[PDB]
């Protein structure tokens, strides 16, 4: 264990981190941003997303 | 309620041939008509 000062150590304060580890290319997201849709029009040169 | 399982004769061990079953879908795609490796 190490002696977490309140400000006697003054450097070597905690750091609360947090990493994420995304995976993409694969089976249909469950996690995505908040874009919303749109139609599904066909039988037309689109872009799609 | 777990206990040894008494009477527990020992067997010879048995052997079979794989044949053909071993293999899956390396991944999440529809691949059709194609001899991928
Ligand atoms: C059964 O035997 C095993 C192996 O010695 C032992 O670990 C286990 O505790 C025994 N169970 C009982 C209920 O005596």
């Amino acid at each position: 264990s190490y002696g977490f000062q309140p400000t006697n150590g003054v450097g070597y304060q905690p750091y609360r981190v947090v990493v994420l580890s995304f995976e993409l290319l694969h089976a249909p997201a469950t996690v995505c941003g908040p874009k919303k849709s749109t139609n599904l029009v066909k039988n037309k040169c689109v872009n799609f997303n | 309620q777990c206990v040894n399982l008494t009477t527990r004769t020992q067997l010879p061990p048995a052997y079979t041939n794989s044949f053909t079953r071993g293999v899956y879908y390396p991944d999440k795609v529809f691949r059709s008509s194609v001899l991928h490796s």
